[PDB]
RNA sequence: AAGGGCACCACCAGGAGUGGAGCCUGCGGCUUAAUUUGACCAACACGGGAAACCUCACCCGGCCCGGACACGGACAGGAUUGACAGAUUGAUAGCUCUUUCUCGAUUCCGUGGGUGGUGGUGCAUGGCCGUUCUUAGUUGGUGGAGCGAUUUGUCUGGUUAAUUCCGAUAACGAACGAGACUCUGGCAUGCUAACUAGUUACGCGACCCCCGAGCGGUCGGCGUCCCCCAACUUCUUAGAGGGACAAGUGGCGUUCAGCCACCCGAGAUUGAGCAAUAACAGGUCUGUGAUGCCCUUAGAUGUCCGGGGCUGCACGCGCGCUACACUGACUGGCUCAGCGUGUGCCUACCCUACGCCGGCAGGCGCGGGUAACCCGUUGAACCCCAUUCGUGAUGGGGAUCGGGGAUUGCAAUUAUUCCCCAUGAACGAGGAAUUCCCAGUAAGUGCGGGUCAUAAGCUUGCGUUGAUUAAGUCCCUGCCCUUUGUACACACCGCC
């Protein structure tokens, strides 16, 4: 054997991240292993606020930059063996994997 | 401008001639008239300096001083 | 939210709870006599305020109030 | 005495260069090389240290 | 000078132990997520990290 | 510039292993990242590379901190006569597995 | 955990990555006709693209060139030997990536070309290869101490909106 | 010059104010060895500029070449490299002097030639940014007027936020900008789901109960993915979708464009981002291994180190903070957030729970967190409820100053910051003037980010409480368009 696996998955795009749980959980479920819904993440708003200006000068006016970080989770509980089984990770630029197990 | 200072002289080297501060005697019997600086890193190769009143190897072999 | 959003949460949510128990268990005939007091008295019982704030501009104090300017 | 007491200068459309003014003269009308044009352009050792301390 | 003050002064903290991670320059550094990059010196490089404007 | 001849050496056959040496600009790093070991501070390294550079042995390129000098074939011939290698040697980058 | 670093950080520290590495293969492959970088990174190896007009100068002889720049960036950015390769892909549609076509304008004025002969050229050929519009300025001092600017245009060009984004290329 | 139109950086009607007071800060001036410097609506809490050192560019001093390379010298009999001691120096810079060693072709000297510079020129330039201007303006094709340059299209008029549309019509059909678009807010008891979010139900508990409440009440008590040992997504998170279009009704209108009112509806005008043709000798060479030319380059305008300065005060001005009080202050109790940050390439610096000591700022152990897992149910302030004060420069105010104690830092004096005890200054609502503003807005009120070893009276966001007046006008101030005049066209900063 019994083991579980858990796969977070990390990107920039929705539509990627998306694309890439979609394929991910239609694979298993084709292949009978038991997949737990990709719950998601709260979504990572990093913002820097800079002045626009590379001098003084100017009318006071300020650029607001924002990257957002999305993240998703996938669990994986079949009863046999799961790392043997499942070897393909079908990825596309722009997104991140961690494999971890249940126990951590 | 207008320094208060004159030009400081930088260091001028002696160059000196042969070392030759070591001398053989009876057609050749070794003298060192100079010491060992005894640290294992200087070795014997190279002298300890000769003061008026302290031992101070070339390299830092440390010093040593006669009261 | 504060003590007055709570407030305003706790009578909303409170009409809300017993006008949708009585739809879902009893005749609405009973739900639409009930409800046209609710609207009658304060709408706000059963519709939520839609407004909540306006970002900050980046010339001002706060969304819309401007820095004091000076000529001279 | 074209400046203020700051070092701005009080009349900014009178060119303070004799080579150039408010407008761009071009040179020759815009021809030769290096130039704006004109209607006339317009149409290994690892091992070697192995076999070296080996002996 | 000699080995033991040339570079003396601690530069442990402070505005002069970090620069432009583009230019070196000490002023306006932006040093939010690790960044470690100017204000200008962002600003050019901004949307390759990847910094989107949205809003 | 008053490098040590072991110094010297050092990074020339590091040169010579890859026609490649990255640095950053920085005068005041106690020690090259790669031929740390070796204890020749960042400062020989740059200052050997500009004068390979100003004799044409070597090109010089810059991104925002750090340099990127490439071994030229002007530069290969001497780093032969230099360090007394065969013309039976090349760097890594030159030849790889053939 | 402990050793390993947050996703915001480490996000922004590819991106930090992608821009030295794309400002340094400016640098570098300028006059080989660099286009553009496209890096797929996955945790075995990480691979490196490198688009640009022209393979066989951008690789050198025998393919030293390209062992030489992954060499020199396996150097700078800590990379474990092997675990980053480069590819030399050449880039379709010349004429429709603004870097190239900048890049060509900034040939034919090193030249000493004219202005209006470079500008009307590369408009001829970006028309050619087939776009709605393009539209280039060269500004600055040619000849004489006053600046001037000149403006290229023909076809349809929008500056405003979200479409910008993804149907304006700019250089 | 005339005529239209628009705008809370214009007014009207008002709200809060500023200018009046103390102080923080930025300019000018004075003084100085230096008080570095740029900038004068669209400069003056701006250069992300809150400078102890660094930063630093300024002043006073002292080291270093990190002057590549070429040529000629001198040189293993030494080109040269460092140095213990004493003086000398601020210095434990062999910087120099007495002193003898050490280093070994790497250098040194000379001639050419580099190189670096936060040195100058933004009126030599690139790029970026600001403003005109976020106003609504701008340009082809074909056709008409013309001998041309050009013009019509792009307009009397109605309408709109908008040359936005409708209508007249030598124009018809378009393009950019506006719009559309992206992000965000507001509704989905509809869909997909969640032990890094939970909610109901159930099982044990802990207490109040007993008048008995008994499927009684509370529990952020423990559990039911401790995977066999409940279900579900309402609350939370985030994806896909839906949903609003002037859609329906009534009235006005060329009965067109559209406007007003009402119903149902979460919403019948949510905020931004982007943003044309061009101009401003607008600002930046002190952001850059962006950069031309000029200057300097060994007694340096390079670079390092030490100290000082950028803070210096008869005065003037700008942005602000705190107040003048009882619509209040103090004391105590009760009690509710959301943005959002968090341990480091160089890089040394993280957020902190819990316990122990002190009154405090703090110190010491034990952990957790690279994070919807920990801080943290972010127990925030305002507000609410009780106490005292009582119109008095008073228990308002907390400037100025003395003494003491901590923290960071190599370094705290010209006080870094904080804490305790002392003093208690003006200020009794502010002249002429002048700023910002239309709904979760102003305003009151705190909290995060940046700056940061130490740091917010700044700025950037967020949440809480939460209004008065208005649905208009060209009166003031400006801006745009049309007509008009022109000897201007580098275009009134003109010409003469
Ligand atoms: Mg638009
Ligand atoms: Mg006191
Ligand atoms: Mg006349």
């Amino acid at each position: 054997a019994i083991h579980r696996i858990r796969i977070t998955l990390t990107s920039r795009n929705v539509k990627s991240l998306e694309k890439v749980c979609a394929d991910l959980i239609r694979g298993a479920k084709e292949k009978n292993l038991k997949v737990k819904g990709p719950v998601r993440m709260p979504t990572k708003t990093l913002r820097i606020t800079t002045r626009k200006t590379p001098c003084g000068e100017g009318s006071k006016t300020w650029d607001r930059f924002q990257m957002r970080i999305h993240k998703r989770l996938i669990d994986l509980h079949s009863p046999s063996e799961i790392v043997k089984q499942i070897t393909s990770i079908s990825i596309e630029p722009g997104v991140e994997v961690e494999v971890t197990i249940a126990d951590a | 401008y207008t320094t208060p200072k004159k030009n400081k002289h930088k260091r001028k080297k002696v160059k000196l001639a042969v070392l030759k501060y070591y001398k053989v005697d009876e057609n050749g019997k070794i003298s060192r008239l100079r010491r060992e600086c005894p640290s294992d890193e200087c070795g014997a190769g190279v002298f300890m300096a000769s003061h008026f009143d302290r031992h101070y190897c070339g390299k830092c072999c440390l010093t040593y001083c006669f009261n | 939210g504060g003590h007055v959003a709570q407030i305003y949460a706790i009578r909303q949510s409170i009409s809300k709870a017993l006008v949708a128990y009585y739809q879902k268990y009893v005749d609405e005939a009973s739900k639409k006599e009930i409800k046209d007091i609710l609207i009658q008295y304060d709408r706000t019982l059963l519709v939520a305020d839609p407004r909540r704030c306006e970002s900050k501009k980046f010339g001002g104090p706060g969304a819309r109030a401007r820095y004091q300017k000076s000529y001279r | 005495d074209g400046f203020d007491s700051r070092g701005k200068r009080e009349f900014d459309r009178h060119s303070g260069s004799d080579r150039s003014g408010l407008k761009h003269e071009d040179k020759r009308g815009g021809s030769g090389s290096h130039n704006w044009g004109t209607v006339k352009d317009e149409l290994t050792l690892d091992e070697w240290k192995a076999i070296q301390n080996k002996d | 000078g000699h080995q033991q003050l040339y570079w003396s002064h601690p530069r442990k903290f402070g505005q002069g132990s970090r620069s432009c991670r583009v230019c070196s320059n000490r002023h306006g550094l932006i040093r939010k997520y690790g960044l470690n990059m100017c204000r200008q010196c962002f600003r050019q490089y901004a949307k390759d990290i990847g910094f989107i404007k949205l809003d | 510039m008053l490098m040590p001849k072991k110094n010297r050496i050092a990074i020339y056959e590091l040169l010579f292993k890859e026609g490649v040496m990255v640095a950053k600009k920085d005068v005041h790093m106690p020690k090259h990242p790669e031929l740390a070991d070796k204890n020749v501070p960042n400062l020989h390294v740059m200052k050997a590379m500009q004068s390979l550079k100003s004799r044409g042995y070597v090109k010089e390129q810059f991104a925002w901190r750090h340099f990127y000098w490439y071994l030229t074939n002007e530069g290969i011939q001497y780093l032969r006569d230099y360090l007394h290698l065969p013309p039976e040697i090349v760097p890594a980058t030159l030849r790889r597995s053939r | 955990m402990a050793v390993q670093i947050s996703k915001k950080r480490k996000f922004v520290a590819d991106g930090i990555f992608k821009a030295e590495l794309n400002e340094f293969l400016t640098r570098e492959l300028a006059e080989d006709g660099y286009s553009g970088v496209e890096v797929r990174v996955t945790p075995t190896r990480t691979e490196i693209i490198i688009l640009a007009t022209r393979t066989q100068n951008v690789l050198g002889e025998k393919g030293r060139r390209i062992r030489e720049l992954t060499a020199v960036v396996q150097k700078r950015f800590g990379f474990p030997e092997g675990s980053v390769e480069l590819y030399a892909e050449k880039v379709a549609t010349r004429g429709l990536c603004a870097i190239a076509q900048a890049e060509s304008l900034r040939y034919k004025l090193l030249g000493g070309l004219a202005v209006r002969r470079a500008c009307y050229g590369v408009l001829r050929f970006i028309m050619e290869s087939g776009a709605k519009g393009c539209e280039v300025v060269v500004s600055g001092k040619l000849r004489g101490q006053r600046a001037k600017s000149m403006k290229f245009v023909d076809g349809l060009m929008i500056h405003s909106g979200d479409p910008v984004n993804y149907y304006v290329d700019t250089a």
